């Protein structure tokens, strides 16, 4: 029966572990859309004249 | 006209190349070398103008 818990445990660790990892892999998406405008203003309005 | 969108430098022209599973441009750019010193001015008076 040890098993039949650990089982139980094991499982809904790894789902939240799981929706974890979505949600930061969501962010993280985001976050590189973000710095990609910021490169592009930087190189842009910085370097020269808009 | 935006700087640094294509190439390095002032940018003059392109040509696209296809690739298994994507593009590839060669752009073409034009960059300055060879400078010198001088002595400058703003502006220059005659005539009181």
């Amino acid at each position: 029966e040890a098993e039949v818990q650990i089982d139980r445990l094991i499982t809904g660790r790894l789902q939240s572990l799981q929706t974890y990892v979505t949600q930061q892999l969501i962010r993280a998406a985001e976050i590189r859309a973000s710095a990609n405008l910021a490169a592009t203003k930087m190189s842009e309005c910085v370097l020269g004249q808009s | 006209k935006r700087v640094d969108f294509c190439g390095k430098g002032y940018h003059l022209m392109s040509f696209p190349q296809s690739a298994p599973h994507g593009v590839v441009f060669l752009h073409v750019t034009y960059v300055p070398a060879q400078e010198k010193n001088f002595t400058t001015a703003p502006a220059i008076c005659h005539d009181g103008k």
